[PDB]
């Protein structure tokens, strides 16, 4: 698999932190999901993870 | 009445949610108010949950 | 369910040192150094605070409210 395609694919679902790639917050927490421990909406979880 | 939109921590959402022993109020009987000055009759640690 | 006020063996007041202990868990302190800083020399209070499970919030999650 070409490196450019993998890079373009990972740029849409991940962010660069200290040279490494961390998955985006909205990917782990969909809009209809909630915190399994507190039940807060997924938007707050995404803001906290960001 | 005034809290954040999320307020995940119970401290911001609710008030008096943890009943500490400091809420105990000594009620004088008869002349105990005159014999005992204010602040003497009270819980020892004042922080027991 | 909830942290007991008195220690079973000795009887030292331990209910008031629970939430602060949780603060020491919210901080970078480990278990042993936090129990030492709280003033628990004998191991009975250390067992009381360490082996205690906080089930009151799990029950309040099922409370009527
Ligand atoms: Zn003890």
């Amino acid at each position: 698999i070409d490196s450019v395609a993998v890079l373009r694919g990972i740029q849409k679902v991940a962010m660069l932190v200290q040279g490494n790639w961390v998955v985006k917050s909205d990917i782990l927490y969909p809009k209809d999901s909630s915190s399994p421990h507190s039940g807060v909406p997924a938007e707050v979880l995404c803001r906290g993870r960001d | 009445p005034h809290a954040a939109k999320d307020s995940s921590d119970p401290n911001e959402l609710y008030v008096n949610h943890k009943v500490y022993t400091r809420h105990m109020t000594w009620i004088p009987l008869g002349n105990q108010a005159d014999l005992f000055p204010e602040g003497t009759i009270r819980p020892v640690h004042d922080d027991i949950l | 369910m909830i942290i007991p006020v008195r220690c079973f063996t000795c009887g030292k007041i331990v209910g008031n040192k629970w939430e602060a202990y949780l603060g020491l868990l919210q901080a970078e302190y480990t278990e042993g150094d936090a129990l030492d800083a709280l003033g628990l020399k004998r191991y009975c209070c250390r067992r009381m605070l360490l082996a205690h499970v906080d089930l009151i919030e799990k029950l309040l999650n099922y409370a009527p409210l």
